[PDB]
């Protein structure tokens, strides 16, 4: 079948480092979220549902790594994430 | 170095935070003990490419330079390697500095998760500041 | 000469609505924000400065268009447009 | 219908938006006139293809249904519609759930640029409640 495909720039020449991590959560849920990492943009693409994919952007903090995006908030320590919205508590695998 | 529960809570009480920005000391205690356990040469990366050092995990892309974190922003404009002392005073300035922009302690993860909303003050009993 | 790009995938197949605004602020700032719009994602790129321009994601709020990045928050509201971090009023043109 | 500006403080007094969540009736009837303007009827396109509608501007992406939004929520599960009454009922309950889901106040960009820190009180004094 078909299949087609919307593409957004990152801005600047800085290199770009992608990588898909697999999570499962408290509630039973288990996804794939995709991390983006170009010079000052950092993001996360977060399937918060299974209806709902959203692209998450870093937002400053003291520790950790915390994106932002709708209502939700998902911010990553190490293998460890919790995602706040409707925190569920997260661990890589 | 380990600080001691105890230990770390008069290292701190001396430097100023307990009240500091309305924060009492028990905050602070409590951020330490989940962010680090208390050890002073504590690092984790995370998935964004930064990395979280001291006692109170400051991060790599915000607040300090490690060299190897991408879109490094430097606020505390300190080498990351400067915050693994077994002396906090480089730690408790910086964040100072965080929560004192405004950032409150709402920053830290292992605070918000862990302390917020908590019997903070338990934190530093039995310490006799 | 030589120009590279790397691009994020937008998820979903729901319509992508781009615009492109000019805005003058306050400090006599001038610059052009990216706008899109697809399903459940909405995003701003947006100059903060003269050498960063962040991917903002629109966040929940009870009023305007509210999009947050990094230590920056771009509040919209019809024309008019408010930058918080180090807030700031802009309007269009 | 324009509200008048004691007129619509003692509407939203009858509702119980003072201190509703812990924000003084001033602060609601702020949020109105710098969001509105007391226009019950006005309504804002914004850019990321929402339109704010009523009283208190509230969201078409986050919610209430206009049928022409992208991305949808309608958390307040209500056609856009029904907020342009010259009865603020509905717009009172949807902004009620809206601050009483820590959304805050601060969600209304009105109120965040034009009501936050200033004298609030001021907004529902003369008025005789």
């Amino acid at each position: 079948k078909q299949a087609q495909v919307d593409y957004l720039a990152l801005p600047g020449d800085a290199k770009l480092d992608t990588r898909s991590v697999d999570y499962k959560c408290e509630n039973g849920r288990k996804f794939t979220v995709q991390y983006l990492n170009k010079g000052d943009n950092s993001l996360a693409v977060v399937p918060v549902s299974d209806n709902s994919t959203l692209v998450f952007s870093n937002v400053i903090s003291a520790s950790g790594a915390k994106y932002a995006a709708g209502q939700y908030i998902w911010w990553t320590k190490g293998e460890e994430a919790t995602l706040y919205g409707d925190g569920v508590a997260c661990k890589e695998r | 170095k380990v600080f001691g529960r105890c230990e770390l809570a008069a290292a701190m009480k001396r430097h100023g935070l307990d009240n500091y920005r309305g924060y009492s000391l028990g905050n602070w205690v409590c951020a330490a003990k989940f962010e680090s356990n208390f050890n002073t040469q504590a690092t984790n990366r995370n998935t964004d490419g930064s990395t979280d050092y001291g006692i109170l995990q400051i991060n790599s892309r915000w607040w300090c330079n490690d060299g190897r974190t991408p879109g490094s922003r430097n606020l505390c404009n300190i080498p990351c390697s400067a915050l693994l002392s077994s002396d906090i005073t480089a730690s408790v300035n910086c964040a100072k500095k965080i929560v004192s922009d405004g950032n409150g302690m709402n920053a830290w993860v292992a605070w918000r998760n862990r302390c917020k909303g908590t019997d903070v003050q338990a934190w530093i009993r039995g310490c006799r500041l």
